[PDB]
């Protein structure tokens, strides 16, 4: 196991374990850095003592993130994840000032009161990421939610039609726009992987 | 013909090689034929030779043991030749690898030795590290002396005896590109002679270089006399090597690479074969691929902007990489190492007959001349496969020293 180090704007830390056997959700992708870091941003800021859900939280990276910003978090993943998540969670606990929790959730199933914003990073890449993300999505969502969805542009196989596919379910429950790469984090940023911004 | 082509085992024992039966047709071989294998650095092995239906013919199947005792990498060459009168020793000398032992207590021969030779008529050759796997750890040993003098068979009566514990390129030899050298020269001459002028001029430093271009342009030697003329610390990493072993096992491998060169920065690390360990694959949901990317942006983010580590990869095809590698100021850099044209060649051949005696008929730019598709490479062989015809013609004086080479000797070599 290897583990990343995030750096946050102000010095601290973030370390994420990383398995180099599980499934794909046991290293950091490069889109949870640049949400990460784009939650980070000056024109963002404003997550203090709100309501984040994390769908595919995988390492937890972004969802860690967002509690050690202020935020009441629950990063949300597969059975197989939880152990990593709670051992990435006593990895970090000493920089939350929110609060986090794990918890089981499988999109196209169903577990509160609506969240304030949904996290996702690299959700969006085979058959459950469409009809199942979707439902979870449309349920969980209020109308004032901010859902965050950051992927990789992908152009191999079976990536890039998940991809058209997903947003033309989208439009169906769901408004969008895709957020400029320049208010992206001036380093931790790539004309391939995209921040766009939900609601309704 | 008895030249072969390294690949990979599917028969994981260490006694064993394989090849196809059109190809041990062609040496009149037979399954269990002890063989006499030759490598690189003089290094010998004898092996049992196998049947394998999946092997191409000009390859050679071998386990991880072998490749390292023949000091030889795969995609390496070696050569091949029966070996008939292995006898049978009498008592071999043999004790174990340290770096293996760490830290273990036991009967070192009832665990690991005797199950291992136990009626399988090994063939053993003085000098052979062997590794045991089985016994909560695997041990390495070390054949130090034979009862035949090199060569035995550890046979039931052969007694085994254990106590103890056992343990420069440069510029002037890269030719034919010399632009692309200096370009290369000059990314890595900052970063690697004034780091710390990076956070005083505050620029972000080079992490990654990629070397593009077919096999044999010498992209290894290019890193290579980069690193020794800079006084930077070399770390190979070769793609299919390290791919070969268990996920873990490379992982411990990768690890150490960065953990070396930090050790010893300023450090180059050099990844031959950058697509063996990061292809442009697709990406579904499965435990079925091993994550050996993230660990290397992993590994290289990490070194953030100290700028005393360097890291070169080459690959044959650019569009052929996992996008991940290119972003973030990872591998941002990539020089282009092509075949050489006329000059180029020329260049190289005065570089590989630097210590031949030439002829004085010999016209090296008439080689150069009539080798368009060659690269460095080939003008390495097209010269030892020379000197090779004058050897052989010395040789045919026994018609009752050292050696001179002609253009006859070069003629020969320019018609395979
Ligand atoms: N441009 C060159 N100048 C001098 N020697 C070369 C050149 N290209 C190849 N060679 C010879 O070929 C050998 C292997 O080249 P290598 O560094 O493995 O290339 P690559 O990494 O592109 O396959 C070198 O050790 C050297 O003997
Ligand atoms: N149907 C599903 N329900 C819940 N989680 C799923 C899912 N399909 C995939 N996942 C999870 O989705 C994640 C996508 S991998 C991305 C992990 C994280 N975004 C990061 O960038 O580090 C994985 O952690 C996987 O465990």
């Amino acid at each position: 196991m290897f583990v990343r180090v995030l750096e946050k704007r102000d010095g601290t830390v973030l370390r994420l374990q990383q398995y180099s056997s599980g499934g794909v959700g046991c290293v950091v992708w490069d889109a949870a850095i640049v949400l990460s870091k784009y939650l980070e941003t000056p024109e963002f800021s404003a997550l203090s003592r709100r309501s984040v859900l994390e769908l595919g939280s995988g390492t937890g990276a972004v969802g860690l993130m967002a509690a050690t910003l202020g935020a009441d978090v629950v990063v949300t993943d597969l059975e197989e994840l939880q152990d990593l998540l709670k051992m990435n969670i006593n990895m970090n606990k000493h920089l939350v000032t929110g609060s986090v929790q794990a918890k089981v959730l499988k999109w196209g199933e169903e577990v509160p009161s609506p969240p304030d914003f949904i996290l996702m990073a690299d959700c969006i890449y085979y058959e459950e990421s469409l009809e199942p993300l979707l439902k979870t999505l449309k349920d969980i969502s209020g109308f004032e939610t901010c859902i965050i969805c950051c992927y990789e542009q992908r152009t191999m196989g079976k990536n890039p039609e998940i991809e058209k596919k997903y947003f033309e379910l989208l439009q169906l429950d769901f408004d969008f726009e895709k957020i400029p790469l320049e208010k992206h984090d001036e380093e931790y940023r790539s004309e391939d992987i995209h921040i766009i911004y939900i609601r309704k | 013909p008895n030249r072969l082509i390294v690949d990979e085992a599917i028969n994981e024992d260490n006694s064993v090689v394989s090849l196809s039966q059109p190809k041990m047709d062609e040496l009149q071989l037979f399954r269990g034929d002890t063989v006499l294998l030759k490598g690189k650095k003089r290094r010998e092995a004898v092996c049992i030779v196998l049947s394998d239906d999946t092997c191409s013919d000009e390859k050679i199947r071998m386990n991880r043991v072998v490749r390292n005792n023949l000091r030889v990498r795969l995609g390496d060459v070696i050569s091949i030749q029966p070996c008939p009168d292995v006898k049978y020793g009498k008592r071999i000398h043999v004790l174990p690898i340290d770096d293996t032992v760490e830290g273990i207590t036991g009967n070192l021969f009832e665990v690991y030795l005797k199950p291992y030779f136990l009626e399988a008529y090994r063939p053993i050759r003085k000098g052979d590290i062997f590794l045991v796997r089985g016994g909560m750890r695997a041990v390495e040993f070390k054949v130090v002396e034979t009862d035949p003098s090199p060569y035995c068979i550890v046979a039931p009566d052969t007694v085994i005896h254990c106590e103890g514990e056992p343990i420069e390129v440069g510029y002037d030899d890269i030719g034919g590109c010399r632009k692309q050298l200096a370009q290369i020269k000059e990314m890595v001459e900052l970063p690697l002679r004034h780091p710390a002028l990076f956070k005083a001029i505050g620029v972000k430093p080079p992490r990654g270089i990629l070397l593009y271009g077919p096999p044999g342009t010498g992209k290894t030697l290019i890193a290579r006399a980069v690193a020794n003329e800079t006084g930077a610390f070399f770390f190979l990493i070769n793609g299919p090597e390290i791919m070969s072993k268990l996920a873990g096992e490379s992982e411990s491998n990768l690890r150490k690479a960065f953990e070396e060169a930090e050790k010893n920065a300023p450090a180059i690390i050099f990844i031959d074969e950058l697509d063996a360990i990061a292809p442009k694959r697709e990406k579904t949901h499965g435990e079925v691929e091993r994550r050996i990317v993230s660990q290397l942006l992993t590994l290289m983010d990490g070194l953030k902007q100290r700028a005393h580590v360097i890291v070169m990869a080459a690959t044959n095809r650019p569009n052929s990489i996992d996008p991940a590698l290119r972003r973030f100021g990872r591998f941002d850099r990539e020089v282009d190492i092509g075949i050489p044209d006329a000059t180029g060649r020329l260049e190289i051949l005065q570089i590989h007959t630097k210590n031949m005696k030439l002829a004085d008929d010999v016209d090296l730019e008439q080689v150069a001349n009539e080798t368009h598709g060659h690269v460095g490479a080939d003008l390495a062989a097209l010269c030892s496969e020379a000197a090779l015809q004058a050897i052989r013609k010395k040789m045919d004086l026994i018609d009752l020293n050292s050696l001179a080479v002609t253009m006859d000797d070069f003629r020969w070599a320019l018609s395979q």
